[PDB]
């Protein structure tokens, strides 16, 4: 194939696989910048000739993970405070505005806040 | 006029009716500032440059309150410091606690001012929480976070007075004063991006340098910008090899320190459809190649059709520097032809302009005095794409003052009023000795601007004799202490080639169907015959139409990567610096020159930059003096003038259609940059769309 | 004693002084030195008192975590002091202290940056090791092994 | 000063004949209005026309042989650098600062 | 007042909707000029924005539109004068508008009360519309009505010194159109 | 040593009461990926980590096209 694995793509097109070595991460199959290199050409290399490529190190995709998350709906407000639900032990507090019809995510967290009110369209 | 005034114990000399954060400013006494800005219009709204006047209990804004005589100004008592710290501690009320994913970290005013002029603790930890913005859409060149605007309004100023760009303002009132649009759309200013320099904040941020870096790890480097023949000053910015961004940098004559929207964001072109192994065709795709076996190839391939005298034909592109046009100029003089030009589409053989006078073909008023010309007749150029930067001149003066423009040629959609008098030679010929003809001779400085489109109609030579002979019959268009003719052009190396006569004036000649074709850098040769049994070589730096239709080509190197000379529209010869390497095994771009002759024959005498800068001295004498500007004698400019005037030119009547058709794919590094690609689907070839249908 | 710095003026010590500047009464004087140092240790641990133990100036103390996550110009403060740093007023100074070894101080020159322009670091092992030949001279291979360990050469001091 | 001071300094021979110095003063960042950094004079070499920077194969540093790339110099007056320049026997070249225009400012000019 | 400051284009509102005066209204608009000089003809901005309110309901996009071509000006330095001036609607805004004075010198009289009453009757809150788009009941700052305090306003008339048994007799009639006498 | 799982090498070396079999569930740790089997130190056999720059070259070469003139 090498057509997905080597240009990133903000969502998949076939079901990652954990087993598949040539995959970017264990969770997701292309890159998710547009200047990360490929898994699959990073490992075409002479120092991986005698290696075990499964022992390598694959952290999961922290891309793929932070859109399992669902969004939080906030009641009679249109500004979400977020902190990283850690306080002395997250990230800076940053006052997220929800005026506009989408769901806004945290700069730092990645978590997306939106409107009760705009749940019905944003779940379109 | 002058009043004198002590700032601090420091006596201030000034001229009279300044502000005092300038009189400060002069006595080296440093005031805090954020919406104070020494090309802007003055809003005192800020409220940080507070002083302290001896016979008043009100605090004065420095920036606002004009000077006195005799006037003693405090700025260090403690009641001023409990003044700046006050302010401090409200800016910062409402501002997000943003730095760390901040585009503006290491470089932001209000970091800097509020380390040093606030306190060091916030006394801000209430429950309700900060005041937030939505992020308005304002095209694909601006990122904005407005939570992070201070309320400054250089943003407005700038776009209103300087850019000539209405549309961008502040809407609403009190705590939910919202600068923007108000509506969605998107801005549009060949000159918009500037606003990402003024901003003091990060509200408004570069979209490409998104994220990227940060400024303490680039290297500055002091350059001029080739996209367009201004040559404005500029910064680069290097993270090792790769070119990060471009700023714009103080230069009072040409920039005024704004660069235009296609001079900032064009970097990125720097990283695609590079050449950077030599390449050599055969059949119908090119394989790589050495060095030796490139060279050899062109060495062999010039043999084997064996061009005569004049069948070597030798085209030079509009960014190459000046090094290579001599060092290409001897060489083909080396082997004897004369067929040497550039990829315009000028028409007759001996351009309009000529190449024997300098005066007949720079900008002799110089830009720093376009400031004082009384009325500005424009022939032909819409400077609001050839000369971007130089366009929001005119404007400047034409807001201060009396200043009356008059444009001949097609109409456009202008920055400052225009007063239309036709689209072709006979429109300019009636005028020329009508009411508007008038108005010049009885003005002390007028101005007479010609644009580099007049050439490419077919009567490039009538607009030339007709207005000469205007200029050749008058006293005040031509004084020792004024020039008042000038040419506006928009290929970086026009002047350049002009200079050193890399130019043919023999019209046989210029029709000889030549076999073996040297491509500088051309990259414009639709219109231009290229036989199908020519060998052509084709040494640039980007992959394009110049290079598609080589048979061998020799990699070169951009601007950034290379020391060379270049010579704006003005005739001031100014020279880049190396920024980064060439990549790849690409070379030099005079070098390849030196190295092809010693295959071809013609070994040039240069060996290295000083040899070859002597060179420079030798074709003419002017071209070792940087940044200096050697104006046309008076006299002898009189002399260059009549030439240009001959009777027996039959006007055909053609429109001056402006040359610039997209103002976003002018050069090669423009049509190979992803950002110009978003800019043309968002605002068009001549930004003239108020929606972003490209928007995600 | 000559220039008391870091509340040594406020505890109670003695010092020892020799009689014969030999190797044995160096030994003495260190193993002196010992016992009035548990004696200073005790008393830092009685009158420790409470309170901040760093400047309560942010712009040249980092301030806290907790107050950096929530409170703006804690925020700007953290992040130019870690990676501008912070500026010392232009000028020079030497400053001594009575190190374990002996009396080691520092040339530092400020220029009103935040990088010191100069700091040259005055070593008490550089200044012992030039007195060995002065001190050697008329002893024996066994007795130099003894003058090297009364001085307290650790070299990286001597070749900082 | 007049003296051939280089021949003291076991400096490389290639700083005399193949290297390239600069005698420049900063200019002002168009992001900041702060105007501090550009009161000093500095000297820098020019960058080399092959091996200023490469990327290294393995994990995609900078590398680099030429041992000036981080070597900047400060001076507070523009006669020090010339003169410093020229005991060293260095190949400079000066680059003259830009001097902005005076322009007065006035608050009522908006109307007037 | 509602303090949005962001336009955001409805079915019921763009510049795709075209807006046009009447026949009395160039009248009106043609003699408004006449009160400013020739070179500062673009100070009637705010007369012809009211103008052209009351012919359509509300300060339309459309409205400042045509405002701007009116008077050869820009269009956004007619969206700054919409937004910073309080008595322009940007939104249907229904047939009627309650003003309730919540301000300390009419607080004083028991304001409260009549902000209570109000929000009983229509089923709705201050800033909401009604379902049925007659009303759309708003807060407000001082109207001048605070030495005759408890003050309701309604368009542009007065009902000064009322009570929560004072509400009664409006809010029934205005939808019946007895619309009782205004003072 | 390496063979001993990281919450119970803290435990082990003194520096925490509480063995990581005993946590609170406010105090585990929370993982949103599957945790496997502990990996010991891989050097001396073929699991030895190796480096490899993660980042693209910074310049792309041109795509090479012949066009034929008229
Ligand atoms: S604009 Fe300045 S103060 Fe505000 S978040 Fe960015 S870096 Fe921090
Ligand atoms: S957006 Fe930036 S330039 Fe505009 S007012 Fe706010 S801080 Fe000033
Ligand atoms: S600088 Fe004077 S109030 Fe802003
Ligand atoms: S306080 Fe209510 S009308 Fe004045
Ligand atoms: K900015
Ligand atoms: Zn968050």
């Amino acid at each position: 194939s090498t057509k997905e694995l080597t240009t990133a793509r903000i969502k998949d097109i076939s079901k990652p696989d954990e087993n598949n070595l040539q995959q970017q991460a264990p969770n997701r199959i292309s890159p998710w910048s547009k200047s990360q290199k490929p898994r699959a050409e990073a490992q075409d290399n002479v120092r991986f000739a005698v290696k075990d490529l499964a022992k390598q190190p694959r952290p999961y995709a922290a891309i793929d993970l932070i859109y399992k998350q669902p969004i939080r709906y906030i009641e009679h407000d249109n500004v979400a405070v977020c902190d990283g639900n850690g306080g002395a032990q997250g990230h800076p507090k940053v006052y997220i505005n929800l005026d506009q019809n989408k769901a806004i995510p945290c700069g730092y967290c990645g978590l997306r806040f939106a409107q009760a009110a705009f749940k019905e369209d944003i779940e379109s | 006029k002058e009043v004198e005034l002590t700032v601090d114990g420091v006596k201030v000399s000034i001229e009279a009716g300044s502000s005092i954060i300038q009189a400060a400013e002069k006595a080296g006494v440093t005031i805090p500032r954020y919406c104070y800005h020494e090309k802007l219009a003055v809003a005192g709204n800020c409220r940080m440059c507070l002083v302290e006047i001896e016979r008043s209990p009100k605090l004065a804004a420095s920036c606002a309150m004009p000077v006195q005589n005799g006037m003693s100004v405090l700025t260090n008592t403690p009641k001023i410091k409990k003044a700046r710290e006050g302010v401090t501690e409200m800016l910062l009320e409402n501002h997000p606690l943003d730095c760390p994913v901040c585009d503006q970290g290491g470089e932001c005013d209000l970091q800097e001012q509020s380390l040093r002029y606030g306190s060091d603790r916030g006394r801000f930890h209430e429950i309700v929480g900060k005041r937030a913005v939505e992020n308005k859409a304002i095209g694909p060149l601006i990122k904005t976070s407005m939570n992070r605007c201070i309320h400054c309004t250089r943003c407005v100023r700038f776009l209103n007075d300087v850019a000539g760009a209405p549309e961008f303002g502040t809407a609403g009132r009190g705590n939910d004063m919202q600068i923007g649009t108000y509506v969605e759309r998107n801005v549009n200013s060949e000159l918009s991006a500037n606003v990402i320099d003024l901003c003091p904040v990060g509200a408004l941020t570069s979209k490409p340098y998104a994220f990227r870096a940060r400024p303490w790890e680039l290297k500055r480097t002091e350059t001029i910008d080739v996209h367009d023949a201004l040559g404005s000053n500029v910064r680069v910015d290097t993270r090792g090899i790769e070119v990060m961004r471009v700023l714009p940098r103080l230069n009072d004559e040409i920039n005024e320190e704004w660069i235009s929207d296609k001079t900032r964001f064009a970097c990125d072109g720097l990283k695609t459809q590079r050449l950077t192994k030599p390449l050599i065709r055969q059949g119908n795709t090119f394989v790589d190649a050495t060095w030796e076996e490139a060279l050899a190839t062109i060495a062999e391939g010039f043999q084997k059709v064996q061009p005569k005298e004049n069948e070597i034909k030798a085209i030079v592109g509009s960014l190459t520097d000046l090094e290579s046009i001599v060092a290409l100029k001897d060489l083909v003089n080396k082997l004897g032809s004369e067929n040497v030009s550039t990829d315009g589409d000028a028409t007759t053989v001996p351009p309009a302009h000529g190449a024997d006078f300098r005066s007949n073909y720079i900008f002799n008023s110089t830009i720093d005095n376009i400031e004082e010309a009384d009325q500005i007749l424009l022939v032909g150029t819409n400077p609001r794409h050839e000369a971007a930067v130089l366009n929001a001149r005119i404007r400047k003066v034409w807001l201060r003052s009396d200043l009356e423009v008059h444009h001949v040629g097609e109409e456009f959609d202008s920055t400052f009023e225009l007063n239309h008098l036709g689209s072709d030679v006979n429109a300019l010929a009636k005028a020329l000795t009508g009411e508007v003809g008038k108005k010049l001779s009885e003005a002390s400085k007028p101005l007479i601007i010609i644009g580099s489109g007049v050439t490419e109609t077919q009567d490039a030579e009538a607009v030339y004799a007709t207005v000469a002979k205007f200029v050749t019959s008058n006293a005040n268009i031509v004084t020792p202490e004024w020039n008042g003719f000038n040419l506006l052009h928009r290929e970086a190396s026009r002047v350049g080639a002009l200079d050193v006569g890399f130019t043919t004036q023999s019209p046989e000649v210029a029709n000889t169907k030549a076999k073996f074709i040297y491509l500088l850098g051309a990259d414009e040769i639709v219109n231009k015959d290229i036989p199908k049994d020519a060998f052509v070589v084709y040494q640039g730096h980007h992959g394009d139409l110049g290079a598609s239709f080589a048979d061998v080509i020799l990699p070169g190197s951009a601007y950034t990567e290379k020391t060379a000379t270049y010579v704006n529209t003005e005739g001031r010869v100014q020279s880049t610096r190396a920024a980064t390497n060439p990549p790849g095994v690409a070379r030099e771009d005079w070098m390849i020159i030196r190295a092809l002759s010693e295959y071809l024959g013609a070994t040039l005498p240069y060996d290295n930059l000083y040899e070859m800068r002597s060179r420079l001295a030798d074709v003419a004498p002017h071209l070792l003096r940087h940044e200096v500007v050697e104006p046309v004698s008076e006299g002898i400019a009189k002399v260059g003038f009549q030439s240009l005037v001959k009777p027996g030119i039959q006007s055909k009547g053609v429109l001056l259609k402006n040359p610039i058709e997209n103002f976003y794919f002018t050069d090669v590094i423009s049509k190979s940059s992803p950002t110009m690609a978003k800019c043309v689907g968002s605002f068009g070839s001549k930004i003239e769309k108020i929606k972003d249908e490209k928007a995600n | 004693k000559s220039q008391p710095y870091d509340a040594y003026d406020k505890v109670d010590f003695d010092i020892a002084v020799g009689t014969k500047g030999d190797c044995y009464d160096r030994y003495l004087i260190r193993m002196t030195e010992f016992r009035q140092s548990l004696r200073i240790i005790e008393q830092c641990c009685n009158q420790m008192p409470p309170g901040p133990v760093k400047v309560e100036d942010f712009k040249v103390a980092p301030p806290p975590r907790a107050l950096m996550k929530e409170d703006m110009e804690a925020l700007i403060h953290h992040f130019l002091l870690y990676t501008k740093g912070y500026a010392v007023p232009a000028g020079e100074t030497y400053t001594a202290i009575e190190a374990p070894k002996g009396e080691m101080a520092v040339y530092v020159v400020s220029d009103g940056s935040e990088r010191p322009y100069r700091c040259k670091i005055r070593a008490p092992g550089f200044a012992h090791l030039g007195a060995f030949d002065h001190i050697a001279r008329g002893h024996f291979l066994p007795d130099a092994v003894a003058i090297i360990g009364t001085m307290d050469l650790v070299f990286g001091e001597v070749d900082r | 000063t007049d003296l051939a001071k280089e021949l003291v300094s076991g400096a490389p021979k290639e700083l005399i004949t193949e290297r390239v110095a600069r005698i420049y003063q900063e200019a002002k960042a168009a992001t900041q209005s702060g105007q501090h950094n550009t009161e000093t004079w500095k000297i820098d070499w020019d960058i080399l026309n092959k091996g200023n920077r490469w990327e290294n194969d393995l994990m995609g540093y900078q590398s680099s042989s030429d041992y000036m790339q981080g070597t900047i110099l400060k001076f507070d007056t523009r006669e020090g650098a010339i003169r410093f320049a020229k005991g060293q026997g260095w190949d400079y070249y000066i680059q003259e600062p830009k001097v902005r225009r005076f322009v007065k400012k006035d608050y009522s000019a908006n109307f007037y | 007042s509602h303090m949005i400051s962001v336009h955001r284009d409805t079915p019921k509102d763009n510049p795709e909707i075209p807006f046009e005066f009447t026949k009395e209204n160039l009248e009106r608009a043609k003699e408004i000029i006449a009160k400013y000089p020739p070179q500062y003809k673009k100070g009637a901005v705010m007369p012809l924005l009211d103008l052209g309110q009351r012919q359509l309901g509300f300060t339309s996009i459309s409205v400042m539109n045509y405002v701007a071509k009116y008077l050869d000006m820009p269009p956004m330095r007619v969206y700054e004068v919409a937004t910073f001036y309080t008595m322009y609607n940007r939104k249907p805004m229904g047939k009627y508008n309650v003003q309730v004075c919540t301000t300390t010198p009419c607080q004083l009289c028991g304001s409260d009360g009549i902000m209570k009453a109000i929000t009983e009757h229509l089923q709705i809150r201050p800033g909401q519309t009604t379902p049925d788009n007659l009303f759309t009941l708003q807060e407000v700052e001082c109207l001048g009505a605070c030495v005759n305090a408890p003050m309701i306003a309604v368009n542009d008339d007065f009902y000064e010194d009322l009570t929560p048994e004072r509400t009664v007799e409006i809010l029934k009639g205005f939808q019946s159109g007895d619309i009782p006498k205004p003072g | 040593m390496s063979e001993v799982e990281p919450g119970w090498h803290y435990w082990l070396a003194y520096g925490t009461d509480v063995p990581p079999n005993q946590l609170k569930p406010e105090e585990k740790s929370v993982r949103a990926y599957p945790v496997k089997k502990h990996v010991p130190n891989l050097t001396y056999t073929d699991g030895a980590y190796v480096p490899y720059n993660t980042a693209r070259p910074k310049c792309a070469t041109w795509d090479p096209k012949v066009t034929e003139r008229p």
